[PDB]
């Protein structure tokens, strides 16, 4: 889509394996590469590779950040895991991996990571320190809008 | 003490009616800061004497005896404030700077003991943390009468009321809350008043959020309190409690770090990039007190920014940034220039060993005579890492650590295996080499190798070799010599540098946050071709000193040198502020080496 | 190695994004990547270059492969990316630039686009015929209304009524509108807000 | 293209709003003047109680010929009934005039003579009544979820600098929550 | 017909405008008197103005009011239109989604203003022009088409009536749609059910779910 990040989001490997043999290779002599053979591709081509095949072209393995490593991970102090550091487009992209997939529990859980990370987003309306690092671009931009919204306020609340 | 409860009115009084049109500074000052968590508040004592007169009046008396009463207000204000009621809410911090008025350390004695008195100094070494008591609680040995104290500042042994006796009570250390506290050990600032003794160390404690504000070795202000304790006639120890610490300008710089960020940075950085002029402003800001010598001039700079270190997997990492040579003759300006250089280094330590002053010039670890058990001492490479490395006198450095002084500038490290400790520490120190060339211009007759001790090597462990030769030429001196007395009284050159100032050039104490504001970005790097110029320019490097060796002339060249000129490209790269880097961007990188290649044809 | 190289533009383009975002707001975009966007370029017509021989082939020796079938289904995929990338980059690329005429003409008396927008050469030619001609178009919108408006101008709200601006080494006087204030190097006024909008935005006025 | 802000409306804007209010006032004057959203008046009597809108009687104000009354529920005494409700009541946020903020500081700037003690009082009444409501509002905030919101008796200006924060999230969050199915 | 009331929906309208999900209206039969009536009293009050001329061989306090009225209206159409116009070019694609289409309610006269639509066609066409001679040359044969794919996607965007916006509750009541306790209204949520509403009080959700209110005018945004 026309929001850089929509494009971006989609530069994530996810692993996948194919079910089929490929020939002309995507990528580099095979030309074909054997069926179940296991690689990362970017979301934007492997997100129909499944749509498609009534058998998919692509096994399409669970990723490496939802790892139920990572989804506890989150669920013990969401505040203090960098999110940053995982990805960094993570609510830009588990929104996708949850529709292509369509899971149904992983989702409450993350919206609870988004909440409590809300929660203490807010507290930072008032005018950071080693927190501001770690957010991710959406959760960097929320604070745009919300502490420049602030950040105006107070200016008019005083001359 | 329910006229210190009426003390304790009159502050909740100071914060809720205080103001400066018309927001009140400190109560909005408190709910920001207990969603940061600080649970501190610092107030000018200014507005404080704005507000009443009398309340500072008997602070500064005995605040000793008001500074916790202040705190068990403005905790309470919290609760006013934070939330309400009808958890846990920390016992807060408070932390009082003031424009005051500045005491030298030297003749402090007596007299100001138990008071408030605003003083700079520079840290030696910080102590480790070590953590003290906030509540505690005890039941008794024998009647297990249930005690609560809670332990205030600013030693006082526990009650022994409910045999029972003498004092039967032990810490209930489960519940139990903490703080930590550092105990600074500081240094006079090195200017005054040596007279001509030693510099003294006074020793003062911070506490919570004040711990680890200050590096070791930065110069700081702290205002705190003269106070003394016994600490095996009466002969107490002299020290000095701390409220509330300020760094000295900035210096806030740790960690990861500042800015913050007064946006006008950005622009104003990046129209540095737009100044064509900027790579040579900054060599304009470099030496006010040098004129000439442009070449080293434009050399000194490349380094503060950091070059290229990249760290590419497998656990190779490659250096930045480099070294350089000042050796040549003396009338070079190279340590009145380093002097410089040191004073632009956001961190560093000026080193004329031996090392500096009395540094070992790495760290030698030295037993704790008092319980033992060797502990590293620092050293001056180690606490310059991450910055500038100072050298003079490199004719007679320490020639054992000497090689790890040949080590630690390339593998960016130096390896104690020595006593108990292994640890590899880092040292990402970049040197700049000043030495005194052996015999002056008597090795330019000479093979102008092994000029260094007894190898050539230390040449190939430095990077941009420089040999400053000074004939005693005309009129290039006229000029600058044309340029001293002006320089001397009054100031004649000095004053011509600020009409520069409005013109074109630097400030210099910006010069630091500049350097300190793009070596925190990521690494700069070259596009391919300017890289392949490297090759094409080096396989004649390389090819002009195997036919200029046709003599059988012995040296210089590595393969380490080519990547040491790598290095000064995103070096001044870096300068740009830019991911990547032109050809002729590049290219006077290496006319910037070029005249070391004729230091290898000298 | 397919799809990627408009990464690095799309990744520029949160830069740019960035650039205007506080930003603070100059504006001034770096430039239209011409080099970058032809590499694409020839691997875009390399790619439909490639699927229109595998339209020969397919129709030859191939004999519609299951995976022969696959490579319409998945080049023309990096035909939609590059596309994509293309597209956005552009549309933030003008999205900024509309953005860069509206506030600005700029404002009485535009009285012409000329040295505003200071990149002029550095942005591209497409852009440059493309943006004039789109304040070409809102100047029609400077006659629809009919206001007037002074959609350019009275962007902030009034207040109250009068002001103190001072004029910035100016001059002037342009004042042949409504009456002649005579600017000059130092001189501040009491004024009311109408007066204002065009010279202050004009950059010769300054205190509110 | 406004770019800013651009769906909240600026604080700044919403003063413009809360400005076409009315009010009354004590007049010291006794054509027409005619404008259009006016109706009012003929030459209107001096030292009486009189219905206008805000910002004219701010620019006489400003020529001091008329005197603006201040709100009757502006007061001391009344703040405390308002503020206690407010500390007995840790879920409902009271009750409140609605432009008041935007009111406190345009009197404050200007008609702050009119008033009796405003002056180092409710300045501090109404920053602790924004204190412990804004406490209320940010502890309303963990209830926060898709698709309801009761924030009730909220001001404008209260609301409108918060409005990014908690319309942006929501919609990460229903947007992936029915994005489930 | 009360020239307040213009007013009080010309504020209904902006208000509602830039907090809006997607483009309304264009109020043209209430805004054409207001765009008369403007220059109505813009040319009378310079008769009344250099007529304050003709006493010169005092009361400029109405004077200036009355001026200040101008500018103070004029304005605020300003942001209403800008917005419009911003929301169109963000929704340009879609704006003729729904425009090629027969059903079911289009641009017309009744979407969009005279200009609006003429600045609409007229940014649209030259968008084409500018991506047209510059990326699509160069122009492979399906991506010669600047609309759905289908998928991903695009624009399409933005018909979210899902989005969710501050709102505030009003009608002059029946004492319709009123069920109580206190207060009207329903209906119930897509995924979910009722809430209800009162008028007093100010509920925040879909755009979807209360635009229909909007239309009818029984909430505040
Ligand atoms: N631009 C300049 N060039 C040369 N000399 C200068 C310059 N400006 C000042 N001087 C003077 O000349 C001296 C320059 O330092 P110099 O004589 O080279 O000693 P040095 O080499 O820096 N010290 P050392 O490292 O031990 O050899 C200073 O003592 C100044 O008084």
């Amino acid at each position: 889509y026309y929001d850089i990040d929509d494009v971006l989001a989609d530069g994530t490997e996810f692993p996948c394996k194919f079910q089929y043999d490929i020939p002309g290779l995507g990528y580099n002599p095979g030309r074909p590469i054997t069926k179940n053979t296991k690689l990362s591709l970017p979301l934007w081509l492997a997100r129909i590779l499944a749509i498609v095949g009534p058998v998919p072209f692509v096994e399409l393995l669970p990723p490496d950040m939802f790892s139920t490593k990572v989804m506890n991970a989150i669920k013990t102090d969401p505040v203090a895991l960098d999110l940053h550091s995982i990805n960094s487009h993570f609510f830009s992209l588990a929104i996708k991996w949850i529709m292509l997939f369509s899971e149904k529990e992983l989702a409450n859980v993350v919206s609870e990571l988004l909440l409590q990370r809300a929660q203490e987003l807010n507290h930072h309306a008032s005018s950071t320190s080693t927190f501001l690092l770690k957010l991710e671009e959406m959760e960097k931009e929320i604070y745009k809008k919300s502490h420049e919204s602030y950040k105006d306020t107070k200016r008019w609340m005083f001359k | 003490d329910d006229d210190n409860t009426e003390i304790i009115k009159s502050f909740k009084n100071f914060i809720l009616e205080f103001r400066l049109d018309s927001q009140f500074i400190y109560r909005d000052q408190l709910r920001n800061n207990i969603l940061v968590k600080n649970y501190s508040l610092t107030v000018n004592m200014e507005h404080l004497i704005g507000y009443n007169e009398d309340i500072y009046k008997k602070l500064s008396d005995e605040p000793s005896d008001i500074i916790p009463l202040f705190e068990t207000a403005i905790t309470q204000v919290a609760k006013r404030i934070s939330i309400l009621s009808r958890n846990s809410l920390p016992t807060f911090q408070l932390i009082l700077n003031s424009n005051a008025n500045q005491i030298p350390l030297r003749d402090l004695d007596s007299e100001h003991v138990s008071k408030i008195v605003r003083l700079s100094g520079i840290i030696i070494s910080t102590s480790v943390l070590s953590s003290r008591a906030t509540y505690l609680s005890i039941m008794c040995r024998n009647c297990r009468h249930t005690t609560s104290i809670t332990i205030n500042n600013f030693t006082v042994s526990l009650p022994r009321s409910c045999n029972c006796g003498p004092d039967p009570y032990i810490i209930i250390h489960e519940s139990s809350k903490f703080i930590d506290q550092q105990f600074l050990k500081l240094q006079e600032i090195p200017e005054l008043v040596p007279v001509g003794e030693m510099p003294r160390n006074l020793t003062m404690t911070c506490d919570r959020y004040l711990t680890n504000k200050v590096i070791p070795g930065t110069r700081v202000t702290i205002v705190g309190i003269y106070s003394i304790y016994n600490s095996k006639v009466a002969i107490r120890t002299p020290y000095i409690k701390i409220l509330g610490i300020q760094s000295d300008v900035e210096t806030s710089s740790i960690w990861n770090s500042v800015t913050m960020f007064t946006e006008e940075e950005e622009e104003e950085f990046l129209q540095l990039s737009r100044n064509p002029k900027l790579y040579e402003i900054l060599t304009n800001s470099i030496a006010p007190s040098i004129f000439g010598n442009e070449d080293i001039k434009k050399a000194i700079v490349c380094l503060l920014m950091g070059g290229s270190k990249k760290i590419l997997p497998d656990g190779m990492r490659l250096r930045g940034d480099i070294n350089v040579l000042l050796l040549g003759d003396p009338g070079t300006a190279k340590s009145q220039l380093l002097k410089f250089v040191e004073k632009v280094s956001p961190i560093a330590v000026y080193t004329s060993g031996k090392g500096s002053s009395a540094a070992g010039l790495t760290a030698s670890v030295q037993r704790d005579p008092m319980t033992r058990e060797f502990y590293l001492e620092g050293g001056a490479m180690v606490l310059a890492d991450g910055g500038v490395v100072c050298i003079d006198e490199f004719d007679k450095m320490r020639d054992e650590d000497r090689v790890a002084i040949h080590e630690a500038m390339e593998q960016q490290t130096i390896s104690i295996a020595k006593a108990g400790i292994t640890t590899v520490l880092n040292s990402r120190t970049s040197v700049l080499a000043a030495a005194n060339p052996i015999y002056g211009r008597y090795d330019d007759l000479k093979s102008p190798g092994d000029n260094i001790d007894f190898q050539t090597t230390i040449l190939s462990r430095f990077d941009m070799i420089f040999i400053v030769k000074d004939d005693h030429n005309e009129e290039r001196d006229i000029s600058i010599a044309n340029h001293v007395i002006n320089i001397h009284t009054g100031n004649a050159n000095a004053m011509q540098n600020q009409q520069e100032e409005n013109g074109s050039e630097i400030s210099i104490e910006k010069m630091k946050r500049y350097i300190t504001y793009c070596r925190l970005k990521c690494a700069p790097r070259l596009s391919p071709q300017a890289a392949e110029k490297l090759s094409s320019n080096f396989v004649t490097i390389r090819k002009q000193l195997l036919i200029n060796e046709l003599e059988s002339t012995e040296r210089p060249i590595t393969i380490r040198q080519l990547e040491a000129i790598i290095r000064i490209t995103e070096s001044l790269a870096k300068l740009e502020l830019s991911p990547i880097a032109q050809e002729r961007h590049v290219d006077e990188a290496i006319r910037l080496f070029q005249a070391s290649t004729m230091d290898a044809a000298s | 190695m397919y799809g990627d190289l408009g990464n690095k533009l799309v990744l520029e383009a949160k830069r740019t994004k960035q650039l205007y975002a506080r930003s603070n707001q100059d504006v001034n975009l770096p430039m239209y990547h011409e080099d970058i966007i032809r590499n694409i370029l020839k691997e875009v017509s390399n790619l439909r270059k490639n699927t229109e021989y595998l339209k020969e082939q397919q129709q030859l020796g191939m004999l519609d492969d299951k995976v022969a079938k696959c490579q319409y289904f998945v080049t023309l995929l990096c035909m939609e990316r590059n596309k994509r990338c293309l597209l956005a980059y552009q549309r933030l690329r003008t999205d900024i630039l509309d953005s860069m005429a509206w506030n600005n003409n700029g404002l009485d008396l535009m009285s012409s686009i000329t040295f505003s927008q200071q990149d002029t050469n550095n942005l591209s030619h497409q852009e440059q015929e493309y943006l004039k001609e789109y304040c070409d178009l809102i100047t029609d919108l400077k006659s629809g209304d009919l206001v007037d408006i002074d959609l350019s101008g009275s962007l902030v709200p009034p207040s109250d009524v009068f002001i103190d601006v001072r004029v910035l080494k100016d001059a002037g006087e342009i004042q042949t509108e409504y009456g002649v204030f005579n600017l000059i190097k130092d001189s501040q006024f009491f004024v009311r807000q109408s007066d204002v909008e065009r010279l202050i935005q004009q950059g010769y006025l300054q205190k509110i | 293209l406004p770019a800013h802000l651009q769906q909240t409306f600026s604080p700044e804007e919403i003063q413009f709003i809360v400005e076409n209010e009315p009010i009354k006032i004590f007049p010291r004057i006794t054509w027409q003047l005619i404008t259009t959203d006016d109706k009012a008046l003929n030459n209107m009597v001096a030292m009486r109680s009189t219905e206008v809108v805000l910002w004219i009687a701010l620019l006489l104000k400003q020529q001091s010929k008329c005197s603006i009354v201040a709100p009757q529920w502006l007061t001391t005494k009344e703040l405390d009934r308002k503020i206690q409700y407010e500390k007995t009541h840790p879920d409902r946020f009271s009750e409140l005039p609605w432009n008041w903020l935007v009111l406190a500081r345009i009197l404050f700037n200007k008609a702050k003579d009119d008033f009796h003690d405003p002056i180092h009082e409710l300045r501090g009444k109404i920053q602790d009544l924004r204190e412990i409501r804004q406490i209320k509002v940010l502890k309303g905030l963990k209830y926060l979820n898709e698709s309801h919101l009761q924030l009730d008796n909220l001001s404008l200006l209260e609301i409108n600098e918060l409005r990014p924060f908690i319309t942006e999230i929501m919609d990460k969050l229903r947007e992936i929550h029915t994005a489930s199915l | 017909v009360s020239p307040q009331q213009d007013f009080s929906d010309l504020m209904k309208s902006w208000k509602n405008e830039r907090c809006s999900p997607e483009l309304l209206p264009y109020p043209h039969q209430l805004m054409k008197r207001l765009l008369n009536r403007i220059s109505m009293q813009s040319q009378l009050i310079e008769n009344i103005s250099m007529g304050f001329l003709d006493m010169q061989n005092e009361s400029k306090l109405p004077l200036l009011c009355m001026e200040t009225e101008l500018e103070r209206l004029k304005f605020v159409i300003r942001s209403y239109i800008r917005c419009r116009l911003s929301k169109i070019d963000k929704f340009s694609l879609y704006l003729r989604q729904l425009n090629e289409d027969e059903n079911s309610l289009i641009s017309l006269t009744d979407l969009l203003s005279k200009d609006e639509i003429k600045y609409h066609d007229t940014h649209s066409l030259i968008w084409l022009k500018l991506v047209n001679d510059s990326i699509l040359k160069y122009m492979p044969e399906e991506l010669q088409a600047i609309n759905d794919t289908e998928g991903s996607v695009n624009m399409i965007d933005e018909p979210d009536w899902n989005k969710f916006v501050f709102i505030h509750v009003n009608g002059p009541p029946d004492g319709e749609n009123e069920f109580g306790k206190p207060c009207y209204t329903v209906t119930i949520p897509d995924l979910k059910e009722e809430v209800e509403l009162t008028i007093g009080s100010i509920y925040v959700m879909r755009y979807e779910v209360i635009r229909d209110l909007l239309r009818d005018d029984k909430v505040a945004l």
